[PDB]
């Protein structure tokens, strides 16, 4: 029932930052995983990150294409979770989607798919 | 509590990580603390 709107993606140069914000709307995140996804057009959609609704590093998950770089953050009083990248590399540039479940920890392997937002269009390129 | 006398006192089987004993102990829930192995806000004994 919950719907998720992806934002703050955009025209950014090779090495630059982003913010995304997935605004979660007439439900409450707090009690529940948030995921990150990230799409291009032709290859399959791949996990970017999955914070889960203690939000401790623990049960924070990053993807091995966005450890180091990618960082996420929650603040369930606005029900948004954000995600902020790091030195944006050409190989970033994807449909960034968020997707959320009913499930409250987040796992290596195990990511919420089953609501998901219109996704962002980051562009990392000239 | 070396010589310490007690009434009733029972053993439990249970494995942790090991990263999370703080978690296991009430007042803190965790990936396992949380759902698995849960302690009562007022627990007595110890951890070991």
């Amino acid at each position: 029932q919950v719907q998720l709107v992806e934002s703050g993606g955009g025209l950014v140069q090779p090495g630059g930052s982003l913010t995304l914000s997935c605004v979660a709307s007439e439900s409450s995140l707090a009690p529940y995983r948030v995921a990150w996804f990230r799409q291009a057009p032709g290859k399959e959609r791949e996990g970017v990150s999955c914070i889960s609704r203690d939000a401790h590093p623990t049960s924070t998950y990053y993807t091995a294409s966005v450890k180091g770089r990618f960082t996420m953050s929650r603040d369930n009083a606005k029900n948004t979770v954000y995600l902020q990248m790091n030195s944006l590399k050409p190989s970033d540039t994807a449909v960034y989607y968020c997707a959320t479940d009913l499930g409250g920890y987040c796992s290596d392997s195990n990511y919420p798919r089953a609501w998901w937002g219109q996704g962002t269009q980051v562009t990392v390129s000239s | 509590l070396n010589d310490l006398c007690f009434t009733n006192v029972y053993a439990d089987s249970f494995v942790i990580r090991g990263d999370e004993v703080r978690q296991i102990a009430p007042g803190q829930t965790g990936n396992i603390a949380d759902y698995n192995y849960k302690l009562p806000d007022d627990f007595t004994g110890c951890v070991i």
